[PDB]
């Protein structure tokens, strides 16, 4: 938390339904969008963090 | 059904995962409950696949 990892990614066709087989207890609390609906919307820019 | 893991907890209207998709699914009303318990020492099978 002292030094974030913010990677402003570029254009791609990354399918958000890839981490569905991640480690157990993978919570998805989308406050504004829907988890299963992240397969048809075209977002402008994604700001990842870590 | 004998589904196991955190996919038991993910059983809900929507929230498509990796197991709950092609194992069991209800219409978008869910007019009922869902009972589940830890059957660790009950159905412990090594080669019961």
């Amino acid at each position: 938390v002292y030094a974030w990892n913010r990677k402003r990614i570029s254009n791609c066709v990354a399918d958000y339904s890839v981490l569905y087989n991640l480690a157990p207890f993978f919570t998805f609390k989308c406050y504004g969008v829907s988890p299963t609906k992240l397969n048809d919307l075209c977002f402008t820019n994604v700001y990842a963090d870590s | 059904f004998v589904i196991r893991g955190d996919e038991v907890r993910q059983i809900a209207p929507g929230q498509t995962g990796n197991i709950a998709d092609y194992n069991y699914k209800l219409p978008d009303d869910f007019t009922g409950c869902v009972i589940a318990w830890n059957s660790n020492k009950l159905d412990s099978k090594v080669s019961g696949n």
